[PDB]
């Protein structure tokens, strides 16, 4: 009986949900690129975040994730982008800042040693 | 699962203006008093008054109108509906 | 779970964290080791050793002999090692190329020196007060030959604004602002006397062993006596005093309470920093501190308010998920994700910073649509990378330490130390420009001044390829630099910069 009574909860709220985004624009917006939202694309989170459809395909090539990096390769940007559907699902799936693609680098395990230390110091 | 997974995406636009006034949000051609009340912003704060004052409303539609637009038609700021 | 270590006293826990371990082989601590802020200095027969917490070397000094045999050394605010000789007072500023300066007394023919500690002096006879000033000494109050009977260095304690200096019959301290003296107690037989940063006092007996905190006169925050005899009474940081028994440490409270603190080895020289009582063993360090009330009780075991239900409805997850949705039904989701975000800011291993940070993070979604801040989110997050950066190259430091002494500070600590590609990285990092240009000019300064055997063209060719890199105009003034060219024979390189 609970199962059930969580199913149809979830089914309710899942319905309602449906077409209720009445998400807003604020007057002049922009976010990551700092440039200017309103002039290549609309790609919009909650919480008030704004991405150009751009500088998010940028972080995730950047980012040290390696699956969701090699993920997107398949299409390289370039290959074939199909319907679009898939790049628009794999794309949009993350915050960009309040997600765990910026969690998961408070350790920062990289340090570009390349020997240029003889030049730039001591 | 699947609950979960969805209240956490976001939506992009795929038109290119609203149905009620034409005009131009996403593309290439927008009117140069938005670009200069952008720049009135977040440069240095000095006054930001004009009749430049409609927050586009996006939908699940994608289709994205205004609030002043909307608001024309005696609607409610509570109950925006997209008119497909 | 983390509640083991923390013990309790009346209504609070402390803390008991442990980072950087020396190694030292048999007796190299030996005896005369001076500490600030993660700059170790040792002896042990005829050389001086500056290591920092993770026992790498960082110079060496002493060599040869500069006569005036001498009796101490300590830091200070700026970490440049002031060493106390018979007749005057050197400071060292350069390292490889040595640069001692001396400043003398104003008249070395009657007395020279009692003891010296933080700006200011004492001359052996006619105890008088001597501030110290940039290169020179102010005089302040003068003794009547009536002032003290004190008979070692025990019986005074400087501070950043009082002076107080312990006696045999009447405490007599002394405004620094004026040189005004001004007596405190009428009956007292004092030995030792600690001070505290805001101003807070104690006082030891050695005699019917007991302690007296003071804030003002004729009014006593705590009588808790004490049993047989303390080694090294110091400070925890405005909060409380603390006592030390060999191997043990035996912090205090109201009503006479006790807190044990075993430790393996033993207890080696204490220091009392802001909010901390760095212990230094023979083998370790460690960092004693004490809880803070909002991350008292996500770890505390056993919690009903918001945060300790939220990590573990993140915990639950992944598992009987209809259960871990029910429960964000009960707890207002305000003060739970506010605690998460203001949790992880303070901790050490890289291991509870990510399940804090991902918790939060489901902590958001539930939340209303327009109804709380996602600045505070990203400020955190952004303030856990330069903590975690600087706890890898060997200085180590918290975030309210962070707070008191800006970038700069930290940015001249490791500059000083001829290590000009650290910093820069710093500030790629942290996103800054207008403090890069500072290490560039220092950087520029000491390879000008250092190998002399040079050739005009290759300097100048190598000293304007490592302009290009940096790409900014904010004290980036290579005036002092030709300057500094044309002070010495190279005239040809200084006009061409």
């Amino acid at each position: 009986i609970n199962s059930k009574n969580l199913k149809v909860e979830i089914n309710t709220e899942i319905s309602k949900f449906n077409e209720i985004y009445r998400i807003l624009e604020p007057g002049k917006s922009c976010d990551e690129c700092g440039k200017f939202l309103q002039i290549k694309k609309f790609i919009v989170f909650p919480c008030g975040h704004c991405f150009h459809w751009n500088c998010i395909i940028r972080v995730i090539l950047n980012s040290n994730d390696y699956n969701l990096r090699q993920k997107t390769e398949n299409f390289l940007k370039a290959k074939s982008k199909h319907n679009l559907n898939d790049l628009e699902n794999i794309i949009v799936e993350k915050c960009g800042l309040c997600s765990d693609i910026n969690i998961n680098k408070i350790d920062q395990p990289i340090s570009i040693d390349e020997t240029e230390l003889a030049k730039w110091n001591e | 699962q699947q609950y979960r997974k969805f209240l956490s995406e976001g939506w992009s636009i795929h038109t290119d203006d609203c149905e009620i006034c034409g005009k131009k949000i996403w593309g290439a051609g927008l009117d140069p008093l938005l670009f200069l009340a952008w720049e009135n912003v977040q440069r240095h704060q000095d006054m930001i008054s004009v009749d430049l004052k409609t927050p586009l409303v996006i939908f699940k539609c994608h289709h994205g109108f205004h609030q002043t637009c909307l608001e024309n038609l005696a609607q409610k700021p509570d109950e925006y509906s997209c008119l497909i | 779970n983390p509640s083991f270590d923390w013990e309790r006293l009346k209504d609070v826990f402390y803390r008991s964290r442990a980072i950087g371990e020396l190694k030292w082989p048999t007796q190299y601590e030996e005896f005369k080791c001076a500490l600030s802020l993660t700059v170790i200095a040792v002896e042990i027969q005829d050389f001086i050793q500056v290591y920092n917490y993770f026992g790498q070397l960082l110079g060496k000094i002493n060599l040869q002999r500069i006569h005036e045999d001498i009796i101490k050394f300590e830091f200070d605010k700026d970490e440049k090692l002031i060493l106390v000789t018979k007749s005057s007072i050197k400071i060292v500023k350069g390292w490889s190329p040595l640069t001692i300066e001396s400043v003398p007394l104003q008249d070395p023919t009657i007395d020279t020196i009692w003891d010296y500690h933080n700006g200011i002096m004492l001359l052996a006879k006619s105890r008088d007060i001597y501030k110290l000033n940039g290169n020179e000494w102010e005089l302040l109050y003068e003794n009547k030959d009536k002032k003290y009977n004190l008979l070692t260095k025990n019986h005074w304690s400087c501070n950043d604004d009082s002076i107080i200096l312990l006696d045999v019959d009447h405490v007599y301290q002394v405004s620094t602002s004026n040189g005004a003296l001004l007596k405190l107690i009428t009956d007292s037989s004092w030995h030792k006397v600690t001070i505290s940063s805001r101003g807070f006092i104690c006082l030891y007996n050695m005699k019917d062993n007991k302690l007296q905190i003071f804030r003002d006169p004729a009014r006593i925050l705590m009588e808790h006596n004490l049993d047989s005899t303390p080694d090294d009474i110091c400070w925890c940081g405005n909060d409380t005093v603390a006592c030390s028994f060999e191997d043990e440490i035996k912090l205090y409270g109201p009503d006479g309470l006790y807190v044990t603190f075993w430790y393996p080895f033993t207890v080696t020289n204490l220091r009392a920093e802001v909010d901390g009582l760095k212990v230094i063993t023979t083998e370790k360090i460690y960092f004693l501190s004490r809880v803070q009330p909002q991350t008292s009780n996500i770890f505390r075991i056993g919690s009903t308010e918001p945060g300790a239900m939220l990590v573990d409805s993140f915990s639950l997850l992944e598992d009987h998920a209809p259960k871990a949705i029910e429960i964000l039904k009960n707890f207002v989701l305000e003060k739970g994700v506010l605690d998460c975000i203001a949790a992880a800011i303070d901790e050490f291993e890289p291991k509870l910073q990510k399940m804090l940070l991902n918790a939060a993070s489901y902590g958001k979604a539930s939340l209303q649509y327009k109804s709380f801040d996602a600045s505070i989110f990203v400020n955190a997050c952004n303030t856990i990378k330069l903590l975690n950066c600087f706890r890898s190259f060997g200085i180590f430091l918290t975030v309210e330490e962070y707070r008191c002494i800006s970038l700069k500070g930290v940015i001249d600590r490791l500059l000083k130390y001829h290590r000009y590609y650290e910093c820069i990285q710093i500030c790629k990092l942290a996103n800054e420009r207008f403090l890069l240009g500072y290490v560039f000019t220092e950087w520029a300064k000491d390879k000008i001044k250092g190998s002399p055997d040079m050739e005009d063209d290759e300097l100048l060719d190598k000293i304007k390829s490592r302009l290009s890199v940096i790409d900014m105009t904010d004290t980036l003034q290579m005036v002092a630099v030709a300057k500094v060219a044309y002070l010495e024979g190279r005239f040809q390189l200084s006009r061409n910069l």
